């Protein structure tokens, strides 16, 4: 898309006061909080390590705007597989349980055993709680 | 199997008006 | 995704 | 339900005019006609040895309730099924091409890339002709 390239372009240009095609990687969580993303710590950490390789301490617009297009989509990705955990959290609890996962297979006609529904609970549940939270829902979504 | 139930519910949800 | 395609078109037509 | 069910016994006792409570297992091709089903060879060789394990020639109705509920059954989904194959195969040429699939999941809203779409076509071209017919959509779905 043309527009959001552009807000891109006004978010860098934002770290270049002077013209010189680049920005100080420093400015990267400024940069992506106007952009409307608010990284966590370690995100920040990945990234600056992804984008300055060569550790210049510095960006170009492209190298920007392939990053800020990845973290775009991923963010696109990210709202998507929760909208879909919301539609097996009908009871807003938080969690997805065996309940929630049994109604389902079920309204999908997904013929599955108790045995097979506990099964994907397991494979789930790396915490280990019993039942599937929204961090394991992305992880099992991203495999 | 997530995935399929996943898309599944998306899918469903979509066609819905 | 040939189940996931096929029941979206069942619910599609069943919608209509 | 109770008016299929006695549709299913009417049809036993077609073939059990003595009142012994069984009929010859031969006689499964012309009930299940009877019952309105085709069956073929294959399946009728199938059926009379699934029916009858102890080689007595003869099965009861309790058995042949068995076995007509789940042709019964098997059936709706058949046709279930196929229904879905029409809706893929909208040009009616009998198959559903590459053209066919991507369409579908164009119109409902799933991004697949032309590769994941052949991906697609070869897991369900068994016979190598590069499109899928209704046994090999039967096959894919039925798994
Ligand atoms: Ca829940
Ligand atoms: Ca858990
Ligand atoms: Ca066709
Ligand atoms: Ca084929």
């Amino acid at each position: 898309t043309e527009e959001q390239k552009q807000e891109i372009r006004e978010a860098f240009d934002l770290f270049d006061a002077d013209g010189t095609g680049t920005i100080d990687v420093k400015e990267l969580k400024v940069a992506m909080r106007a952009l409307g993303f608010e990284p966590k710590k370690e995100e920040i950490k990945k990234m600056i390590s992804e984008i300055d390789k060569e550790g210049t301490g510095k960006m170009n617009f492209g190298d920007f705007l392939t990053v800020m297009t990845q973290k775009m989509s991923e963010k696109d990705t990210k709202e998507e597989i929760l909208k879909a955990f919301k539609l097996f959290d009908d009871d807003e609890t938080g969690k997805i349980s065996f309940k929630n996962l049994k109604r389902v297979a079920k309204e999908l006609g997904e013929n599955l055993t108790d045995e097979e529904l506990q099964e994907m609970i397991d494979e789930a549940d790396r915490d280990g709680d019993g039942e599937v939270s929204e961090q394991e829902f992305l992880r099992i979504m991203k495999k | 199997n997530w995935k399929l139930l996943a898309k599944g519910l998306l899918i469903r949800e979509r066609l819905k008006r």
